[PDB]
Formats: structure tokens, C-alpha cells, sequence
């Protein structure tokens, strides 16, 4: 019995299966709990919505194509309208939860291509214009792909997002220091990461901070030949686990 | 268990709900082969996570007793109040559950079918319009024999036949409660057939399907009374109810509507009703 | 009173109810029973005892004449010979219908068991005879040949001084029961009557002689579905 | 000779009572309806497998 | 070892191998077995000819067709030409027997279509024109295929055959109530259906009778594309199971 | 307690009459605050110097039990003898607490009900007047079927429906006692509801009120005779018994008249009646 | 299984009479009226006080 290859995952009302995996990576070593009365410091309850939270979410999906440079996500700001989540995250000073993240892309034996797929935290992308400051609508379009570029410039406090240089000023190729994986079409139709709350604090503001950001990078192109389906997408759908959320007030932004 | 000792049950209620959590594993119970001819036994709590309902909810109208064990009207018979020369004096009925359509589909969703069955009979008088329907005509007295394959059939409303001196017999006088009797599994064969794709020949001939195998004989109907100066005609309506039931080989229940009572023919009808977009509300 | 609630059946009179009644001789001293000889307390026992058939049933001439029941066999008759024939509805076809068996099953619509039917050489004790005793099951239609005959059910008699050879008929159906009256479905096959050898005789022997057959039901045989019969009817009462 | 049995009540909020039975007639066929065995064996319909069909097991391998 | 997909059946001088089966139907829960002595009935010794009755008969293979609308054959009376079957069934009033029933079908990763197999106990077809009756000859021709149709309408005394009513009045896609198997040309090759004696009696006749009725019908049509093999078959081979005979007489027909 | 096992009581008695003593005190029983929502429990003895009394009264009648269960009627319904081709040879009835106003203001004095029902039902018969009203006419049976939401409507008085082969029916003869049946609790909700402050669609729109809640299907009544020559009309009395009855949430009775058996509607009353002065004898 | 119950009769001059019960129906629904059940606890109309409130004292202190 049971094909490691094989793989059902679920969360709230939710259930994701996956017949070609490629097991599943948990960030750090660290499965995703709930904030401790030792690491504690706001003193009121939290409110824990558990499964209203806790669900899997399923983003704006991207096409991958051959020449397509890159995507990235970033968290968690991408999940700010997604359903009573985004809710929580709208009427508290302070959340904090884990993520089980799940990328999608299926496309056949006579298909070739492959994507890394990772999550890196504190992601601190850099202005195109060196001598200028980026602004929030280029770093980040909430649950729709910002694109990584090809090209070296872009428009007014754009991010200098040349993917080799991955928006951050490194070598693209050493991003696997962080939790990652592969979807090589021989190999797999999905990823799976389970990313833990990293941070320095034990509970943040889920607008200001964006915690980690999901990159998808092609690092061999998509390619297939003569009259073989054109169209193959990339769809990513993620789940918070372990969430929590302190100080309420009003509908929140400013 | 004895379907003919009512009075000793079995209790067996619905499946609970049991409490599910979160998973991320390799095991998966909604992912299958309908292939297989397997149908999947899934619960919700294999695909959400659940709470812990209790169910005392019993299947209990949906038992094939409760379900076939409500009596139904199989068919009604007319005749009037007359003499031997009046062919109308008297009346006949060949047993059989394919002339009605709502009891039929019934019984029909199983193959085979064994059952002890309770029989009551509504006889209703209604006077025919005659210069002489002024006439005070005496309580009517009725009679309904049953004639097994093989017996005397009656040829008037006034012959040796109505003795019944073998034959099971109902006197029944009006303004009375309506008549009733209770049947045993009646048949030769080990189980009541609704269907049968065979023949009455073994050169693969005569007549096709169930008509050969359910024999059942015949009731005959008469009124007892001498005919008053004004005719009165009376409508027997036959109800059946299948008792001690049990029930063998499922079917799909009839899409298309019954044409004959003698064979199972029919005309194509649509699987399902139409509907205005694939995406409706 | 005590609150009854009268249901349906109420009032009827069923000829077949099984219910207590008031005697309208109250106390009445019965007439003390004694023994009588010959008790029959079950039909079955009557369709157990030995009936002659009337197998020489070809004509009306023969049939109101003794004719009937003996079936006429000859010497120097061929070996393949057909003697008889007929499909065994025993309480239908004529052959049997009649007899006590016969008679007994026509006041049931349904029968079961098995039949024998017991072959007696009434020829003479100086002649000799082989007869194939053939009982065909349904489903191939009536054998046209001994050696059709003799693929199915049979006894091969020797005629001897034992007068009489018994064809015991097995009870070989789909169905646990049978119709008394004739139908497709419960169709009960053929017993055909052959000359094995041939009837022989010395010199001043007759040249034709007879023989006859008794018909009954063997210990696995019954009846149901009681019904009138056919049998027995009138225009008006007799007086 | 009277055979006492349970009636069809209903969940209670967090029961039994009975009735009587006496049979009439000497015919077992004359008798009531056998209206509570709820008992049920979908299985044969359900899952006719030669093969025990395991739910968190691929249904091939 | 052992794979489930893998599967070899042997029945008296007969194997019959698949690569890709899924699973095998034993008929309403019970595997075959001969009449006992508390069921029993006709008085007679049986004869029960083992290896020489109860063996696989391969009977005449169909073509799947894109538009083929489906195929019917009818048990007994199917192997009353098939070896001592045949013959025994022919030589006595009454028989009785279950079927190992093994239906064939393969195509390719390339190709696409799904047919349901199923065995419906006592399938009493309807004459096309309502008013009359049907006959033998339009019911069954042995061995050979009888097939459905698209249309609705034919010739006198024909069945009517109109596939979405399954010949007899009812909605096909509930035939499944039935003992059946699909064979989904992506999943399978081959069907296999353990039928036991389903009747109101314990023995009956071999041709009056049919017991049961094959049917496979194309629910999803079989399809491929640009020069990828045309032809493919279905072959439905059979073989008898617990074989008893009651009352023998002479050939039999009438 | 269980409402449904009848023969299992509990004897409460009223409360007795404590001898009081003159008294002189810091404790005040009859000085208290209705702001509370709290109703006083004093006692005489709290304001006066009472003597002993045993009071073996019982609150027998003003159980909820006998205060519902005797038997109203809800309805009546009227219907003719005729043809296929006569409307009024049958009629039918959607069952319903509001169409009348006593049964309907008892019920209602409660939110919320739980009980099985006994319905009893008086059909009475009357000759029309006619040329022919000198007519022989024979016992009418009558037939009452109870269509559950969803199955066939009866279209005349003579269609398949009448067959009844899975629909509860009576079939009653004049003369007899007036038919009788009981009926478990037959809704979807824990409970009956007789208010619903609430609306049939979730866009807070479509039906308003307890109408939305209360679908308990429909009565078809006809007779089961052949026509006389001249036309005999009957009509059928519906009696309801609320028996084994719970009930939750108290309201105030219906002080202002009912208007429709649909909704809750009034028209403004006063409070009370008038009298000719606040000092009255 | 029949049932013995004590029939409503009254306060006697300073008694118990039976009747009894036999449920003849397989369905609770069709049994008798619960017409002897005099239980009753006005306490959630008459005191839905989080408080008890003690008659001898001031309702408010
Ligand atoms: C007055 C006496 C009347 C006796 C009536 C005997 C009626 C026999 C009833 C046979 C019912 C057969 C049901 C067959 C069911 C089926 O296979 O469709
Ligand atoms: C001939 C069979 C008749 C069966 C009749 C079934 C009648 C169902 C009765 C439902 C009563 C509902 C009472 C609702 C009370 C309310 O909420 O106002
Ligand atoms: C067992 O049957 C004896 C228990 C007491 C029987 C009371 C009988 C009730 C009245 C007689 C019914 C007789 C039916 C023929
Ligand atoms: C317990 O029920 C046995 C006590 C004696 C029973 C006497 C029964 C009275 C007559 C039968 C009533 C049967 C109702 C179906």
C-alpha cells in the first residue's frame, strides 16, 4: 500500500490531494503552534478562530510560460481579503500564525520545465532606482503574482526585480537556503512547504510586516513541442495553521 | 429473524459523526478507482474536520416492509343487479399486480419478491336511474370467490360454481366494514418473480417475460340479492398490502410509463429533465 | 363497557374461517363412538393406493367398454415398437386424470412428488416379452424413437413370473410444485412404452394378448391450493 | 401465551414502553406486519469485492 | 511484491492474465457453489462435469467503435454452442451453474473511453413496437453480440434497444445497481465479474431461461486522435462455475 | 416523565395554609421591587395572622395535557357526488392550526409545541334537491388521503392518486363511528413553531412569519360511489386532539381578533373594557 | 404486560382506586392521553434571577 508519492492534506473544510509528490518540507525543522505564556507579551486573550481561519486559500493562479521570468507572493498581505482571515487581520493590532503552502502545476510526460518554489523570510526587496525608495503597490499586489523581471528597470519607486539578483541584491542560485522545493515536470505536479512564524517578535501587525515572501522562479524554462497544449498555470493556494490574533479595535488600515 | 413474527424487532440506528482534526498525510480516503465496481465509503470526517454529531435518527420507513406494507387499490371491477340472461349481472378479475402503475413500480424496484399479503375489499352500491329508481331496495349482500387455475369457472350470475363447496368465499353485506383476508406466499417457486427474460417454450417461444410465471387465478364478483324493480350497480375495488416481506435483487425503479399489463414493454423517455445552463442555481 | 374498536373483516363470512360458534343443541349426548374399519384421515392415502389408467383410450366406443383399460400387445411384433404414449400431467391428461390419484389432485390447483406406475402382464403364462418402461424429462419434446426413450429414465422388464414391473417416475422439476391443471411452465416431460425385444409364444398360444397399467403416488407426493373441480356440476338442485 | 414488545417512541432529551401481543388465528400468515427490523447489509450492493477494498489505501497499486 | 493491478485466473484447462484489473466483483457478495441437499428439489443424481464444463470460453469478439452505442449477450443461452457446456445444457431438462465472467479491452496511454460492464439478473427487454411482442431471434443470437441502439426504432418483434433506457424501460445510469465493472481505458484493460446462480428456483432450464444478461455500454465514447490505431476490440470471454445437471434424456430443443 | 407512557402520573398538590402569628420586625415579605422582573412569592400569612388549612386541591384541568387535549374542531370541507367532468365532486384541504379561531388562540399561547395529534373526523351527508331526490341511494363510503409535501395532487375525483399505494388513507362507510387516527410528531424541527418572526429567503425578503415553517402537506377528500341520479352533497369536520403534548416559551393571549389563517395580523384593540368610573363596585 | 395506574379520585372525609392498561398499538403515538402528570416549576417565569432573591429581605440593598 501507501506511494509516497501519494499525498491528501487537510485543514478547516478543506482537502488538497496531490498523486506526485515530492514529500514535504517543514521550514526549519519547525511545525507551526501557538504563541506560549513564556514568549507572551501583549497580556490580553487572543482569539483563535481555528478552523474559520485555519483553511486553505486558493490565490489568483499565474500561466507559466517558456520566456516567464518569475512570480512572487508575499505573506501575510496576500491572504488580506481572504475571507475571515483577511477579517481578523482587518480588526487586530497584532496576529501571528504558520502557513501550510501548496503550489499547483501539472502538465505531462512530453512536458519539460522547472520552477523553484520557496519561501523566504524577511524578504527586503531593493529599489529599481538605486538613488530612490520603493512603495507598497510595486512590492506587492495582495493575492495577485508580482512578476520578477527579465529586463533591468522599471516605472516610479518600482522593485529592481532582474531575476538572477532574485529583487534582493544575491545570487538567485543560493535562494535554497531557504525552506524550499521543485516542481520539475518529469518529476512532480506539486510543492508543499510548511512554513513556521518566523520572526524576531513574538507577534506582529499583519499589514505593516510582510513576514516571508513565496517565490516561484523558473530555472529551466518551460518547454514542450509540435501541438502539445500550450496553456499550463501555476496556482498557488495556501493555508494558515495555528493562527492568532491579539488587541481589537475598529476596521483597520488608518 | 422472521418476517412473520412481527412483534420481534431490531433496533439499528444512522452512524454518528465522529470528531476529525487536521491532516497532512499519506493516506487518502476520498482518492479511488470507480472502476472497480466499489462504491466509496467515505464519511465526511475523511475530507473535513467534524464535530461529534450523535445520530439517533433510524431508517425505519425506508425497511422494504414498512415501505410495501401500505395497502393499495390493484384494480376495480363492475356489476349490476340482474338475471341470468343479463351478461352485465356479474363480473371477473385474473389476478394481477401490472395493472395499476403506482403499486407495480413498487414492487417491481426489487427481482424477486416473497411475501404473505393482506387482501381488503371495498365494494361500493350506487342506484341506476330508472323510472323505478324510487323504489325501496333491501341491504345488498355481495360475493366474491376465488377461483384457483384449474377450477370451475361461473358462466351466469346463478350457477353451481357460486356453491363453493372448495373455493374460497366473502359474503359481505353493506353499510358493514370493508372486507378482509390475509394470503400466504401463494406461489410454486421458492420467490414471487416480477421479471422473467424467458420464454413459455423450451423452443425458445410462446409467450416472452413475467406473464408465465405469475399464474395467480381469479375472483369472481356477484350480488346475492334478487334484483330489485330498478338496477343498482356495485364497484368492487381490490386493495393489496404485502406483508412478511422479503426482497431480492435491486432495480433501477421505471423511468418510462407502463404500456401493457400482460409485458414489460415500453417507449424511450429522456434520462432526466432538461435543464436551462450546466451552471444553474 | 370495555372499549373494543371493531376493524376491517368485521361481519363478513369467510367459507374458509376457522371460528367458534354457539351449538343450538346445548348438552347433547353424541351417540358413543365405536371402531369401523378403514380409516382414511388424509386424501393422500387415497392417491397412494393402486388405480388401473386407461390407456387404450382411442376411441369413444372403447372408452364406455372395459377396452380401456387394457392395452393390447402381439408376437412377432417388431423390436423398436412403440406401445404408448403421453406427457405425464397426472390430474390433466386423460390417461391418468380420472383415477384415484387423478381424481384426488383435481380438487388442488397444485401437486408435487413422484408417480409410479406399475406394468402388469395379463398375456399368457406360457408367453414371454422385454418392454422398455421410458420416462422422458421436459425441454427435447416426446421421444420418436427407443432409442430416444432410452437415453432418458427407464426400466428394461423382462416378463416373468413376477406379473408385474414397476416404472417409478422421479419427481424432476425447476419448481418445488407443479399446476394440476396443464401449463407451459410447469411441464412435466413423457412416458413412452417400447418392445425392447418382442412378445413370443409357443404353438397353440393366442397370438394377441394384453397388458395392463396401475397408477399411484409414491411417499414424497402432495397436493395444495384446495379448489372445486371440474368434475361434477348442475342446472338446478336434484330432487 | 401473550407476547410483550417495544413501541416506536423517539430520542429523549437527556425511553421504553410496550405492547401487547396476542396471536388469533392458527395461520402465522394471518399475523401483523413486520415493521421493526431495521436491520441492513448494504455491503453486497456497496462493495461486492473479491478484494477488501481499505479506504485510506490507493484503490490501485 | 504482489501487485494488485496483476492478476491470473485458472479454471479447469484455462488462465486467463491481466496486467491492469481493478479488483474483481464476486456477485452480490456470494462466491459460486452446487445446489444442497435442503434447496434441492428434482429428485434425480446430478451429473456435474467439473474441468470439462466449467472452463473459459472465449465467445465473439465486438469492435468499440467511437460511435458504437453498446453490445448485449445472454447468459445461459450464450455457451449453448460452447463445448460440453453446450452439450450438457442440450442433453437435460435442467441445469445450474455460476459464471467467472472476463471482458477484455486494450487501447493505450493515447487513447480515451469508458464502458460499463455489468450483469443484470432476469433483464426482460422490451419489444420496440409497444403494441406487439418481441421474439427469440431479436433477443439473443447465441454467442454473437446483440447491439444497442441509437435509434429508436426497428424491425418486427425488435427489442427496443435505445441505450439511455437500457432496453427495458429504466435509466442506464442506474444499471449500476447490478453487479458491474467499468473499463476506463486510462485506468484498465480488462473487467471481471464472479456471478453466482441469482433465481426464484433452485434449478430451471438451460434455454427457456435467461438467467442474466451481459451488457456493456460506452458511457464515455471511445476516442484517439491523429493515426493512433483505429481498431479496438472488446472480447468477452466466460467460463461456468459450479456446473450441475438434472433430468437427461434425448437432444433437446423440442 | 415521558408525555407518550399515559399511565405514568405524578400527583401534585396545592400549597397549605401556615398558621401566622401577630409580628413585629425588621423582616419586610411585602415590601419588595418589580424592577427585578421578579414576581412577589408572598404568602397571606406574610400580611396576615392566618389560621391552618390543608389544601388538598390539585392542578389537574390546567395541565398543558388537559388543557389541549380535548378534541376542536379545525376545519370543514364540503364535496358533491359526481363525474369526472363535475369539479365539486371532491375537494381538498391544506392542513392548518390558524383557520379557525379558538383551537388556534390555545395553541398560540405557547411559542413553541411538541405533541402527537389524534384526528377524529365527522363526514355528514345531505340530499340535494331534484326531480330525482326520491331516490334509492345506497351507503356512501367515503375516502380521506393524506398527501405528504411532494407526492401527486388529485386532479378529479377519479385519477391514479385515489390508488394510494404509498399515501396514508381512510376509507369510511356512513353509519359507523367517525373515523379515527393518530399522528406522531411529524416536523423537521426539534419543536412546532407557532411564530417565526422571520422570513422564508436569507435576503431577509419572501415569506414573512410562522407560514414559512408550517408545511404539513394536505387532505383530499371524495366518495367513493358511483353518482345516484340525484346529487348527494357530504362535508367532512376535521378534529384535532393535541395529545402527549409539551410546550415551551408562555406568551400573552390573542387580545385583538384574527384576520388571516396566512399571518399574524391585527387591526388595534383596546387593552380592557371600559367601566364608568376608576372607584367601582 | 399489562399496566396497573391509580384512577383520579378525590380527598376523603378524614382513597385509592386502580385502573388498568394495555398499549394495544406498535407505535407510542397512538397511546392515551398523559393526562395525570400535576408536575410544575413556575420558578423560570415567576424567578429568573441571577440573585435569589430572599423574601424576607429588601428586594434592594
Ligand atoms: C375470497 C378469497 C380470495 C383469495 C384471494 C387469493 C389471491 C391470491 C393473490 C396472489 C397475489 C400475487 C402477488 C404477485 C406479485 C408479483 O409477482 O407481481
Ligand atoms: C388519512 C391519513 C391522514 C394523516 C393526516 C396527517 C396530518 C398531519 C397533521 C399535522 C398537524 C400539525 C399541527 C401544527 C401545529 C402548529 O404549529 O400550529
Ligand atoms: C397466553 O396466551 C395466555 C395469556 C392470557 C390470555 C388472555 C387472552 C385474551 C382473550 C382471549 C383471546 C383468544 C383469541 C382466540
Ligand atoms: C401482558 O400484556 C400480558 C397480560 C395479559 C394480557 C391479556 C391481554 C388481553 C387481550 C389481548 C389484547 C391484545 C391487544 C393486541
Amino acid at each position: 500500500g501507501y506511494s509516497d508519492r501519494v499525498r491528501s492534506i487537510t485543514l478547516g473544510n478543506s482537502t488538497i490531494t496531490t498523486q506526485e509528490c515530492a514529500n514535504v518540507v517543514v521550514g526549519y525543522g519547525e511545525w507551526p503552534e501557538y504563541l506560549s505564556d513564556n514568549e507572551a507579551t501583549a497580556e490580553d486573550q487572543p482569539t483563535q478562530p481555528d478552523v474559520a481561519t485555519c483553511r486553505f486559500y486558493t490565490l489568483d493562479s499565474v500561466q507559466w510560460e517558456n520566456g516567464s521570468p518569475g512570480w512572487w507572493w508575499k505573506f501575510p498581505d496576500a491572504l488580506r481579503d481572504m475571507g475571515l482571515f483577511g477579517q481578523n487581520m482587518y480588526y487586530h493590532y497584532l496576529g501571528r500564525a504558520g502557513y501550510t503552502i501548496h503550489v499547483q502545476c501539472n502538465a505531462s510526460k512530453f512536458h519539460q520545465g522547472c520552477i523553484l518554489v520557496v519561501c523566504v523570510p524577511e524578504a527586503e526587496m531593493g529599489s529599481a532606482q538605486t538613488s530612490g525608495v520603493v512603495n507598497y503597490e510595486h512590492i506587492s499586489k495582495g493575492e495577485i503574482a508580482s512578476r520578477f523581471t527579465t529586463t533591468t528597470t522599471a516605472e516610479d519607486h518600482g522593485v529592481q526585480a532582474a531575476v538572477w539578483n532574485a529583487g534582493m541584491g544575491v545570487g538567485v542560485g543560493n535562494l535554497t537556503i531557504f525552506p524550499h522545493q521543485w516542481i520539475n515536470l518529469r518529476t512532480n505536479n506539486s510543492a508543499t512547504i510548511v512554513m513556521p512564524y518566523v520572526n524576531s517578535v513574538p507577534m506582529d501587525n499583519m499589514y505593516r510586516h510582510h513576514n516571508f515572501t513565496l517565490m516561484i522562479i523558473p530555472f529551466v524554462p518551460l518547454d514542450f513541442s509540435a501541438g502539445a497544449s500550450t496553456y499550463v498555470p501555476i496556482t498557488v493556494t495556501v493555508a494558515p495553521m495555528c493562527a492568532e490574533y491579539n488587541g481589537l479595535r475598529l476596521a483597520g488600515h488608518q | 429473524g422472521d418476517v412473520q413474527n412481527a412483534v420481534e424487532g431490531a433496533m439499528v440506528r444512522v452512524a454518528d459523526t465522529v470528531q476529525t482534526s487536521a491532516t497532512n498525510s499519506e493516506r487518502v480516503p476520498n482518492l479511488t478507482a470507480v472502476e472497480t465496481g466499489h462504491t466509496s465509503q467515505a464519511v465526511p470526517g475523511d475530507t473535513m474536520q467534524t464535530r461529534h454529531v450523535i445520530n439517533n435518527h433510524v431508517r425505519s420507513e425506508s425497511t422494504i416492509e414498512n415501505f410495501l406494507a401500505r395497502s393499495a387499490c390493484v384494480f376495480y371491477l363492475e356489476y349490476k343487479t340482474g338475471t341470468k340472461e343479463d351478461s352485465n349481472s356479474f363480473n371477473n378479475w385474473v389476478i394481477t399486480t401490472r395493472r395499476v402503475a403506482q403499486l407495480r413500480r413498487k414492487l417491481e424496484m426489487f427481482t424477486y419478491l416473497r411475501f404473505d399479503m393482506e387482501i381488503t375489499v371495498v365494494i361500493t352500491s350506487s342506484q341506476d336511474q330508472s323510472t323505478s329508481q324510487n323504489q325501496n331496495a333491501p341491504v345488498l349482500t355481495h360475493q366474491i370467490m376465488y377461483v384457483p387455475p384449474g377450477g370451475p369457472i361461473p358462466v351466469s350470475v346463478d350457477d353451481y360454481s357460486w356453491q363453493t363447496s372448495t373455493n374460497p368465499s366473502i359474503f359481505w353485506t353493506e353499510g358493514n366494514a370493508p372486507a378482509r383476508m390475509s394470503i400466504p406466499f401463494i406461489s410454486i417457486g421458492n420467490a414471487y418473480s416480477n421479471f422473467y427474460d424467458g420464454w413459455s417454450h423450451f423452443s425458445q417461444a410462446g409467450v416472452y417475460g413475467f406473464t408465465t410465471l405469475n399464474n395467480m387465478g381469479q375472483l369472481f364478483f356477484r350480488h346475492v340479492n334478487k334484483p330489485n324493480p330498478a338496477a343498482i350497480t356495485s364497484v368492487a375495488r381490490i386493495y393489496f398490502k404485502p406483508k412478511h416481506v422479503r426482497a431480492w435483487v435491486p432495480r433501477p425503479p421505471r423511468l418510462c410509463p407502463y404500456i401493457n399489463s400482460t409485458n414489460v414493454n415500453f417507449e424511450p423517455k429522456p434520462v432526466t429533465e432538461v435543464r436551462t445552463n450546466i451552471i444553474t442555481t | 363497557g370495555l372499549p373494543t374498536m371493531n376493524t376491517p373483516g368485521s361481519n363478513q363470512f369467510l367459507t374458509s374461517d376457522d371460528f367458534q360458534s354457539p351449538s343450538a343443541m346445548p348438552q347433547f349426548d353424541v351417540t358413543p363412538e365405536m371402531h369401523i374399519p378403514g380409516e382414511v384421515r388424509n386424501l393422500m392415502e387415497i392417491a397412494e393406493v393402486d388405480s388401473v389408467m386407461p390407456i387404450n383410450n382411442d376411441s369413444a366406443a372403447k372408452v364406455s367398454s372395459m377396452e380401456a383399460y387394457r392395452v393390447e400387445l402381439s408376437t412377432n411384433t417388431n423390436a423398436g415398437t412403440q406401445v404408448f404414449g403421453f406427457q405425464l400431467n397426472p390430474g390433466a391428461e386423460s390417461v391418468m386424470n380420472r383415477t384415484l390419484m387423478g381424481e384426488i389432485l383435481n380438487y388442488y390447483a397444485h401437486w408435487s412428488g413422484s408417480i409410479k406406475i406399475t406394468f402388469v402382464f395379463c398375456g399368457s403364462a406360457m408367453t414371454t416379452g422385454k418392454f422398455l418402461l421410458s420416462y422422458a424429462p421436459p425441454g427435447a419434446g416426446a421421444p420418436k424413437t427407443r432409442k430416444d426413450a432410452m437415453l432418458g429414465t427407464h426400466v428394461v422388464w423382462d416378463v416373468g413370473l413376477q406379473s408385474s414391473c414397476v416404472l417409478c417416475i422421479p419427481w424432476i422439476s425447476q419448481t418445488h410444485y407443479r399446476f394440476v391443471e396443464k401449463d407451459p411452465y410447469t411441464n412435466a416431460g413423457f412416458v413412452t412404452c417400447w418392445y425392447q425385444t418382442s412378445v413370443v409364444s409357443p404353438a397353440s398360444n393366442q397370438p394377441k394378448c394384453y397388458m395392463m397399467c396401475m397408477v399411484s403416488a409414491c411417499n414424497d407426493f402432495s397436493v395444495r391450493m384446495l379448489r372445486d373441480t371440474k368434475f361434477i356440476e348442475q342446472t338446478s338442485f336434484y330432487q | 401465551g401473550a407476547q410483550v414488545s417495544t413501541q416506536k417512541t423517539g430520542a429523549h432529551e437527556t425511553s421504553i414502553i410496550h405492547y401487547t401481543n396476542i396471536n388469533y388465528y392458527k395461520d402465522a400468515a394471518s399475523n401483523s406486519a413486520n415493521r421493526q427490523d431495521f436491520t441492513q447489509d448494504p455491503g453486497k450492493f456497496t462493495e461486492p469485492m473479491k478484494d477488501v477494498m481499505i479506504k485510506t489505501l490507493p484503490a490501485l497499486n
